[PDB]
């Protein structure tokens, strides 16, 4: 599931005129269009952050696994944090940031740039960590108050009669559903390995907003009815009287364009929100507790629920 | 009874206060009311742009020009004007969807935590959802959500099973505890010990295949009495 | 528009999103107010603006053990508001 987008910023005069100041002259008796067009791509900005705080920010402390990583024969080997690597990431999470990935300078040199995030992926993976050892120390007892302490094959024994199934039915097959389980975490890694379209959201995601952006850049290259594409060229070669004409129809056209280019943007993030609250839900219902709901946290009877990070997403195994 | 309702006076006490020193906690009306007066007030004030033109008050344009410059004038003018109409009201469509999203949730929190009691987690507060109310706010709805959290938790040693005559027990709906010397068996979500009795437990199979079982003993109600 | 803050005076610090000055990097990390960005955040307290690396949350363990368990003894009721 997709939760954020990536944050930009437009510079007006850079855009429009660029090095040419009595370009700036006649864009200040144009109204107030870029107080208008920073407000919305600043609100866009300041929603992103808030999605990933909705998504992610849920527990209010910092949980820890134990030392000693026993769980009844259930291994969480490829979901648990490594202490090896510096980033501090599970296996599978080192995958999905492996698999999704001069245009910059171009871009910036008109008055187009990037603003980082707040939380870092260092930040994100800690969350993530913190879900992982509640639900795996506590249950679902960490998301409506303290975090209670019990066994891991007490917790699926609570999960089993949840859906119908008596206790004994898991006291009397603990190994073979710890190697079923062990066997699917297994597969989950390999085919996550193997096929590279499985992570065709964020990728789309991604691809929509750097086509936008490259689009923007190559609207400066139309001459919407004027002489020339250049502001220098047009005011070297007119009088006053004549060049006003010229400039205002390539002002007018670019202020369009830019225009085009918010409402767009405003666009996909209301997609991109409706997409971030769904993704909160899930971490709600799917991974603090256990849903009866029919296909919402996987096809079957619910079980559990382990979340990952990606690059602007989440991933959620059931 | 009384300690519940005691706790829940103490409450609905407290949230007025909160409600009335916090001056940020109605922050999303407001923000609605604001955006509505920031969209009507800028479509106000772009009125006395020139747009390119001599002057942005039509009558001195038709009082001094002839009608061929007039009229690039006044086009110049009106083509600015409903450029500003048409962004107004794509603005417009756009916080309408957001509203309607927004208003769709209201909808489906008064159906299903007030009129209902729900299981979803974090849906009707934070916690285990008992029941909730409604009022009325100017622009929305404010629920009021009341919610049982546990609290003075206490540590104990559990066991999967209690073997006893080779047979396996298993809780019906509740889970054995030990404090040390005894055993009980205890609902989950509140400390009430009782007696392992044959009520309370069911048999299934023997106890050589559960791992971590545990010896003890299992009173059986109906002997006492037909031993006396 | 002829305002620069030089130097020395109000500090400077690098951080991942650009050049602060005037604020303090300070080593403790507090749940902050003013984000600025890379997890970086300010705030305002000593006196002065003070930077720093936001804090999630206080550490917490979880004694898990092969057979040990926690049950509640009490219970508390809880208002709480949605708008
Ligand atoms: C009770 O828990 C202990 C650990 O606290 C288990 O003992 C082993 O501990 C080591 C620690 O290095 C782990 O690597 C092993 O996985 C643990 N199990 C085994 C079988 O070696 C002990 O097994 C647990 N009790 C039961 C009945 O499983
Ligand atoms: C949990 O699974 C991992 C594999 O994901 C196990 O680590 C493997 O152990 C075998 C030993 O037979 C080695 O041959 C592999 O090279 C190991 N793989 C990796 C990636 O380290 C691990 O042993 C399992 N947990 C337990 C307690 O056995
Ligand atoms: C249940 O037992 C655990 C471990 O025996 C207790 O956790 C310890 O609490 C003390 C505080 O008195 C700390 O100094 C220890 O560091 C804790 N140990 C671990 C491993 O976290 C826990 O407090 C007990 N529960 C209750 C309600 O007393
Ligand atoms: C565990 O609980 C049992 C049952 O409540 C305790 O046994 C009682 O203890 C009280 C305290 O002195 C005595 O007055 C009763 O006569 C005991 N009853 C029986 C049937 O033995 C037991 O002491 C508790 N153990 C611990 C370590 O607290
Ligand atoms: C629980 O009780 C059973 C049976 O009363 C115990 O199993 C016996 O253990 C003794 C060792 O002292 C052996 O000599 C016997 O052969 C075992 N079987 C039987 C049928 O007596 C068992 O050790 C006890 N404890 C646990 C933890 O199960
Ligand atoms: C459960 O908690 C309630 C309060 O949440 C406890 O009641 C308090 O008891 C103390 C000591 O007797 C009094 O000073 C308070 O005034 C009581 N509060 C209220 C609201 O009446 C109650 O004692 C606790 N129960 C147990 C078994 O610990």
């Amino acid at each position: 599931l997709p939760v954020s987008m990536t944050k930009t910023s437009v510079d007006c005069t850079m855009y429009i005129c660029g090095d040419s100041t009595e370009c700036s002259n006649l864009l200040l008796q144009y109204g107030s269009f870029c107080t208008q067009l920073k407000r919305a791509l600043t609100g866009i900005a300041v929603e992103q952050d808030k999605n990933t705080q909705e998504v992610f920010a849920q527990v209010k402390q910092i949980y820890k696994t134990p030392p000693i990583k026993y769980f009844g024969g259930f291994n969480f080997s490829q979901i648990l944090p490594d202490p090896s690597k510096p980033s501090k990431r599970s296996p599978i999470e080192d995958l999905l940031f492996n698999k999704v990935t001069d245009l910059i300078c171009a871009q910036k040199f008109k008055g187009l740039t990037v603003l980082p995030p707040l939380l870092t992926d260092e930040m994100i993976a800690q969350y993530t960590s913190a879900l992982l050892a509640g639900t795996i120390t506590s249950g679902w007892t960490f998301g409506a108050g303290p975090a209670l302490q019990i066994p891991f094959p007490m917790q699926m024994a609570y999960r089993f009669n949840g859906i119908g199934v008596t206790q004994n039915v898991l006291y009397e097959n603990q190994k073979l559903i710890a190697n079923q389980f062990n066997s699917a975490i297994g597969k989950i890694q390999d085919s996550l390995s193997s096929t590279p379209s499985a992570l065709g959201k964020l990728q789309d995601v991604v691809n929509h907003n750097a086509q936008a952006l490259n689009t923007l850049v190559k609207q400066l290259s139309s001459k919407f009815g004027a002489i020339s594409s250049v502001l220098n060229d047009i005011f070297s070669r007119l009088d006053p009287p004549e060049a006003e004409v010229q400039i205002d129809r390539l002002i007018t056209g670019r202020l369009q364009s830019l225009q085009t280019y918010v409402t767009q943007q405003l666009i996909r993030a209301a997609e991109i929100r409706a997409s971030a609250n769904l993704a909160a839900t899930k971490m709600s219902e799917c991974v603090l507790g256990q849903s009866k709901r029919v296909d919402f946290c996987g096809k079957g009877y619910h079980l559990m629920s382990f979340p990952q990070s990606a690059p602007h997403g989440v991933v959620f195994l059931h | 009874q009384k300690l519940i309702a005691n706790q829940f006076n103490s409450a609905i006490g407290k949230i007025q206060d909160s409600l009335s020193s916090t001056p940020s906690a109605l922050g999303k009306l407001q923000d609605v009311v604001n955006h509505n007066a920031q969209a009507l007030n800028t479509l106000v004030k772009q009125l006395s742009s020139k747009f390119g033109a001599i002057s942005s008050v039509l009558n001195d344009i038709f009082s001094r020009l002839d009608p061929p410059e007039a009229e690039v004038q006044i086009d110049r003018l009106i083509t600015g004007r409903l450029q500003s109409l048409q962004t107004y009201v794509t603005q417009q469509l756009i916080r309408a969807a957001e509203i309607r999203a927004s208003a769709n949730l209201a909808a489906t929190k008064m159906s299903e935590c007030v009129l209902g009691q729900s299981k979803r987690v974090d849906f009707c507060g934070k916690g285990y959802h008992l029941m909730s109310f409604p009022q009325s706010a100017p622009h929305g709805v404010v629920f009021l959500h009341v919610t049982y959290v546990p609290a003075q938790e206490k540590n104990f040693t559990t066991a999967p099973a209690i073997c006893h005559d080779g047979k396996a027990h298993f809780p019906r709906e509740g889970v054995f505890v030990s404090n040390g010397t005894h055993w009980f068996v205890t609902q989950r979500n509140f400390y009430e010990p009782q007696i392992i009795t044959t009520d309370n437990t069911f048999v299934s199979g023997n106890c050589d295949v559960v791992i971590g079982i545990v010896n003890n003993t299992v009173y059986d109600p109906l002997q006492p009495e037909l031993d006396s | 528009p002829t305002w620069r803050v030089y130097s020395t005076g109000s500090n400077v610090f690098q951080t991942r999103a650009g050049c602060l000055i005037g604020a303090e990097y300070v080593n403790n990390s507090y749940e902050c107010d003013i984000p600025i960005g890379a997890g970086i955040c300010a705030s305002y307290q000593t006196q002065s603006i003070i930077a720093y690396t936001m804090s999630l949350g206080a550490e917490n363990s979880v004694a898990y053990s092969n057979n040990s368990i926690a049950i509640p003894t009490n219970f508390t009721i809880s208002v709480t508001t949605e708008i």
